[PDB]
RNA sequence: AUUCCAGCUCCAAUAGCGUAUAUUAAAGUUGUUGCAGUUAAAAAGCUCGUAGUUGAACUUUGGGCCCGGUUGGCCGGUCGGA
RNA sequence: GACGUUUUCAUUAAUCAAGAACGAAAGUUAGGGGAUCGAAGAUGAUCAGAUACCGUCGUAGUCUUAACCAUAAACUAUGCCGACUAGGGAUCGGGUGGUGUUUUUUUAAUGACCCACUCGGCACCUUACGAGAAAUCAAAGUCUUUGGGUUCUGGGGGGAGUAUGG
């Protein structure tokens, strides 16, 4: 650790509580109470940001370790976030992946769409259904994202947002991917904005 | 484990795990090991010295796989209240 | 009815450890289960436990480090001579250099090697690892 | 649960978990030493009461027994403990 | 677990750790003594008379600030109850019971009902005998269950 | 016709190989260790109940004075031993 | 029965050989009505065994009264008291009132609500950690890592729930 680089700093939570994710999800399998403070009085769920800005914290410390870029892996099947991990890839160096994924995908070495991932970040672990099931064979860590009715299950570092309109998803992928780039090194504040918007990750209605 | 004279025996001398403290084998399909690098003054990486985790099978089958991790990162000296102690 | 206090204790903690818990909350509890988790915490395959009390039955805390795998209780508690401790071993205990059947005996509480070292043998309690 | 003692939980999550069910026992109810409007006389009635006051003055019967608590009549003075 | 009825039940009684009169109850041991004292000499049965003046008058029970337990009250007085409280209001169930018994013949349940009753006066009977409180010469019989209470 | 009558030829045990019944073993098919009853044989119509079989929780801990039977050996003054 | 209670017994307790209540439908003796259909039966069928399903009247029975019987796929095909875990939006029986929202006792009165909380009954479906041979099962679990307590049955198929006896 928690340098005096960066923590939690009132100036990158102008992004996320300009996103209003104080609108969370409305019902909660009890496995859910590390991260959430209150809920608004018709009982919608607020979350201790700055620790999900710690998620990101030790977030980047597992990507920027391996003396691999090309062994990260995103994944986003969700459309929002479609746009966003091609927004990561030619900036960050991870190979990307949207759309379907292919049943027996990580199984399979014969065929065309095997991969070999060390480090995996997926975007909705519900609609990346398969890719949470059939990637826990291969022994692969699951860097996913955790709404207050997300899967608590095969998940390690369960990041608290809504994904319920373009900016969340695209926002904190912005939150990571600025300091992944800046771990691997350009610049170091927080209250500094980086050369390229948070407006860049976002998603196009055509 | 040692004979006669001491000499340690059967290779692969497996490693554990670290939040039910069981073992991990070497069938395993969902044990996962991760490479934790530090941070400091400046506040990269330094990739090469890490804090290894290692997550083995009940835990990541039976709702109870997150919160079990949230502990280690609190208890070692890597994150800050994301683990209610009082919990 | 709970016939044994001993046997709904750590059929309890199995219904923790195989589910997965550090503890567990015991009510009721006896100076014979108290005796029991000593003996237990002593050998170490369960860690630091706690008694705490009510003007009622009362209530023991554990905080273990995962090593009990299984306890039982071996309900009727028989009787068993000095050459017959033995027969109980290798009936039900994993392997020769580890493992251990506990007693209560006419000199209190101690697993079958410590009635094999203070040269007695008394009846069964339970088979702990 | 993970690593704290049941000496050191969230404290007040089971303190309204059915009295015994909490991590000691403790009774729900309480006490309340009030006055009634015939003689302002302290008259300690149980919070849940089964019994249908007389007056200690009057003969009005100032209280109607409900279950759950009972239902007092209007004009008893309560202050706190 | 019930015996006799097949259903789960709480009635609740519960007592905290501390023993003593704790906090704000100002009077003496012998005060509250002889407020049951008083009490007693109504003649009436032990029930009614907790029911009544553990709730009109600040009495928290008849054994925390008194000392002396209620049965033990009345048989240092002279008025202790021929058969104590509660097999005397079973017998008095069993006199409810038998004198619908023959306002209609063939009420079936009563005949399963009284047999429940019936069965826990012959366990409380035998439990005061086992104690000796209750002389182990007479036994309780259904020819003297309904003129005994009324 | 590798499975029939024979000719070969070969396989075993070897002054020894078969056969008949009886028991034991493998046989958790007698089960205290140590079975099985939703559908494979097996939970009864449901209560009350006696004999039997069990039956809630509590009773002297922590530590000081030494004795040192046993061991670790830097001691090695005995050169396998105190 | 549930629920509330800082009321009373202080172990009065669990099942259960023997013993005793109850008991669908049907059936069994002595009566009431005798409306309804209607096992048997009395008739018409009606052509080969397109198949004999059709149709019409029907003693008793169905309904009850003084009594039996003691039989079900009497089945949730799972004896009864214990322990914990899932995870849920409702239910119903109780208990509470949010600077809680409206007809109106007067913003939350009669009642009922969103958000919470408790014990009782009836249920559901998830990943199955555990099982099972398997359909499936939050118990048909905590059983080869074999022992919380207690009662009745089963030992290949038949022969056969047959003979025989009580």
């Amino acid at each position: 650790s928690l340098p005096a680089t960066f923590d939690l700093t009132p100036e990158d939570a102008q992004l996320l509580l300009a996103a209003n994710t104080h609108l969370g999800a409305r019902n909660v399998q009890v496995h859910q109470e590390p991260y959430v403070f209150n809920a608004r009085p018709d009982g919608v769920h607020v979350i201790n940001v700055g620790k999900t800005w710690e998620k990101l914290v030790l977030a980047a410390r597992i990507i920027a370790a391996i003396p691999n870029p090309e062994d990260v892996v995103a994944i986003s099947s969700r459309t929002f976030g479609q746009r966003a991990v091609l927004k990561f890839a030619a900036h960050t160096g991870a190979t990307p992946i949207a759309g379907r994924f292919t049943p027996g995908s990580f199984t399979n070495y014969i065929t065309r769409s095997f991969k070999e991932p060390r480090l995996v970040i997926v975007t909705d672990p519900r609609s990346d259904a398969q890719a949470i099931k059939e990637a826990s064979y291969v022994n692969i860590p699951v860097i996913a994202l955790t709404d207050l009715d997300s899967p608590s299950e095969f998940v390690d570092v369960a990041i608290p947002c809504n994904n319920r309109g373009k900016h969340s998803i695209g926002l904190i992928w912005y939150l990571l991917a600025r300091e992944v780039l800046r771990l691997r090194g350009a610049l170091v504040d927080r209250t500094q904005p980086w050369s390229i918007m948070p407006d860049l990750y976002f998603y196009r209605f055509p | 484990m040692e004979n006669d004279k001491g000499q340690l025996v059967e290779l692969y001398v497996p490693r554990k795990c670290s939040a039910t403290n069981r073992i991990i084998k070497a069938d395993d399909h969902a044990s996962v090991q991760i490479n934790v690098a530090k941070v400091d003054e400046e506040g990269r990486a330094i990739p090469g010295e890490y804090v290894t985790y290692a997550l083995s099978g009940y835990v990541r089958s039976r709702g109870e796989s997150d919160d079990s991790l949230n502990r280690l990162a609190q208890n070692d000296g890597l994150l800050k209240n994301v683990w209610s102690y009082s919990r | 009815t709970r016939s044994s206090v001993l046997a709904d204790a750590l059929n309890a903690i199995n219904n923790a450890e195989k589910t997965g818990k550090r503890q567990v909350l015991i009510r009721p509890s006896s100076k014979v289960i108290i005796k029991f988790l000593q003996v237990m915490q002593k050998h170490g395959y369960i860690g630091e436990f706690v008694y705490i009390d009510d003007h009622r039955s009362g209530k023991i805390v554990v905080q273990l480090n995962g090593r009990l795998n299984k306890c039982g209780v071996i309900s009727p508690r028989f009787n068993v001579k000095i050459g017959d401790i033995e027969k109980w071993t290798a009936n039900l205990l994993p392997a020769r250099q580890f493992g251990y059947v506990i007693l209560t005996t006419s000199a209190g509480i101690m697993d079958h090697e410590e009635a094999r070292r203070k040269h007695v043998s008394g009846k069964i309690l339970g088979f702990v690892y | 649960v993970l690593v704290q003692d049941l000496l050191h939980p969230t404290a007040a999550s089971e303190a309204r978990k059915h009295k015994l069910k909490t991590l000691v026992q403790g009774p729900r109810s309480y006490f309340l030493d009030v006055k009634c409007p015939g003689c302002l006389n302290i008259t300690t009635v149980f919070s849940h009461a089964q019994t249908a006051v007389t007056c200690e003055s009057c003969s009005t019967i100032l209280c109607t027994p409900t279950g759950g608590k009972a239902k007092l009549s209007e004009g008893t003075s309560f202050r706190r403990k | 677990g019930r015996m006799h009825s097949a259903g789960k039940g709480i009635s609740s009684s519960a007592i905290p750790y501390s023993r003593n009169a704790p906090a704000w109850f100002k009077l003496s041991s012998e005060s509250v003594i002889e407020q049951i004292v008083k009490y007693a000499r109504k003649g009436l049965t032990p029930s009614q008379i907790g029911v009544l003046l553990r709730d009109a008058h600040g009495v928290t029970q008849a054994r925390v600030i008194t000392g002396n337990k209620i049965m033990r009250i009345l048989k240092s007085n002279g008025l202790a109850p021929e058969i104590p409280e509660d097999l005397y209001y079973l017998i008095k169930k069993a006199v409810s019971v038998r004198k619908h018994l023959e306002r209609n013949r063939k009420d079936k349940d009563a005949k399963f009902r009284l047999i429940l009753i019936e069965s826990r006066i012959h366990r409380l009977a035998r439990y005061y005998r086992t104690v000796a409180v209750l002389p182990p010469n007479w036994k309780y019989e259904s020819a003297t269950a309904s003129a005994l209470v009324n």
